[PDB]
């Protein structure tokens, strides 16, 4: 590890100095460096950790969608022979984010999964385990596609389970957890009405449940309840 | 594309 | 070279395929493969090597300036001590941005200045040897400050002569070039004065040249002499 | 910034 040399403070610091100059790359190793020091991370850590990753993996799934375009225009009838280069280029794309996903994944495998027991961090690291294998299985065609699909699934579900049995209807976690769950039926699973119903019980039972919150938590929440919505819309 | 966290 | 085994044609087909999906990184690193097959660049195969390094580096710029406010605040009084993290993440920047602009300060050395005879090369690889040597100088602080500086002044310079024997007053790299060594006069010289002279002579110069074009080259140079009025206007 | 280009 080339992070092995530096102070656990220091890697997080860092990472915050990432996070303002938009260096989400930097970012993400700061936090893989900080991660594999081996002790746990704290609630503001792990918001590091999942935006560093969530940024690095969002470009580059921008970028395959691009390619990944070009690639099956340039396979339609009609359509001139540009040779191997569209597909060599998005194959380049989708293995750089593989890897990416694998080194997340591999992070949360060893060791934090495991260590996590406060349902705040272990809801947290599986729904970021269903996100990763999400991004694995929009870009997944072969043997193991389906093993992807279901390993996303199972680690959302895990974490479902968790959520609802030690979480507020409102809790943040809770809501993007099953914003981002209903996202995988709708997108990955064909499973449209299982998405919508998620969708409209969550958004549903986090209204019943405002009334118990300060403004501040109130404003947190009611940020993800709009994404809820703003998703059913989309839907319906 | 829809919205996620 | 990592590029060496692909063919030029492939590298340019692949850098535009990365200027479609904003991966500026990938896209000069295919222009840097391409130039090091040895033949000389087409009009827009000097655009593609343009704008990919113009973005890396720019990305690169806007880091290193959110870093060094962040430091320079750091050293102000009142300001609790909080190690070396915020230098040593700002010269990690620094470092990378120094030695993108080397590599193609490199390029245009080894060979592409040597081989370019017209003017709309030669002025195009001129400037560009001046915009890099100014972003080093942006960056500079030691005993060779002075010498980056004189660099981009004499790069400019040259660029500046030969586009005002051989070109048009109205033609964009011209126009560009101007544009370029005003903001080196005004933000690295310590020139105002000869940057708002330059902006305004050659605004003036290339209206008076507008009634020769057509339709669309009006359009290319309009564009960029806005791009001068726009200074002007910051600068008075 | 001034604009460059
Ligand atoms: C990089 C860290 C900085 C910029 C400092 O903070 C980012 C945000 O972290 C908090 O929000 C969190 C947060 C988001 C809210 C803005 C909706 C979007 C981010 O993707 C993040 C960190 C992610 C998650 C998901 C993580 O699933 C693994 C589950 C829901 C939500 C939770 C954790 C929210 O609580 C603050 O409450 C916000 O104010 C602040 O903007
Ligand atoms: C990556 C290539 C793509 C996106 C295909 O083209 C980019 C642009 O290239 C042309 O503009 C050029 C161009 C710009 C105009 C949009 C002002 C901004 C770019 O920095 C570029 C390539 C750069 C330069 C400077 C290069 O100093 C070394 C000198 C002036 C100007 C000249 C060369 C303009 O002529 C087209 O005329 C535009 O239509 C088109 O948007
Ligand atoms: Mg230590
Ligand atoms: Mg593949
Ligand atoms: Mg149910
Ligand atoms: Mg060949
Ligand atoms: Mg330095
Ligand atoms: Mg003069």
């Amino acid at each position: 590890g080339a992070m092995g040399s530096m102070e656990r403070a220091s890697l997080i610091q860092k990472a915050k100095l990432a996070e303002q100059a938009e260096r989400y790359e930097d970012m993400a190793a700061f936090m893989k460096g900080a991660v594999e020091k081996g002790e746990e991370l704290s609630c503001e850590e792990r918001n590091l950790l999942s935006v560093a990753y969530k940024n690095v993996v969002g470009g580059q799934r921008a970028a395959w969608r691009v390619l990944s375009s070009i690639e099956q225009k340039s396979n339609e009838e009609g359509s001139e022979e540009k040779g191997p280069e569209v597909r060599e280029y998005r194959e380049k794309v989708e293995t750089e984010l593989q890897g990416v996903c694998d080194t997340v994944l591999g992070l949360l495998d060893s060791h934090l999964i495991k260590e996590a027991g406060d349902a705040e961090s272990r809801v947290f690291y599986l729904k970021m385990k269903g996100d990763y294998y999400r991004y694995l299985a929009e870009v997944a065609t072969g043997d193991d596609k389906k093993r992807i699909i279901d390993s996303a699934r199972s680690a959302y579900q895990e974490a479902m389970d968790i959520s609802k049995k030690e979480m507020p209807p409102t809790n943040p976690i809770r809501l993007g957890l099953a914003l981002n769950f209903s996202v995988f039926h709708y997108e990955i699973a064909n499973s449209p009405e299982e998405a919508i119903s998620l969708a409209k019980t969550t958004f549903d039972e986090a209204m019943a449940d405002l009334h118990t919150l300060s403004e501040d938590s109130y404003k947190d929440s009611t940020l993800i309840m709009q994404l809820l919505r703003d998703n059913l819309t989309l839907w319906t | 594309f829809p919205a996620t966290v």
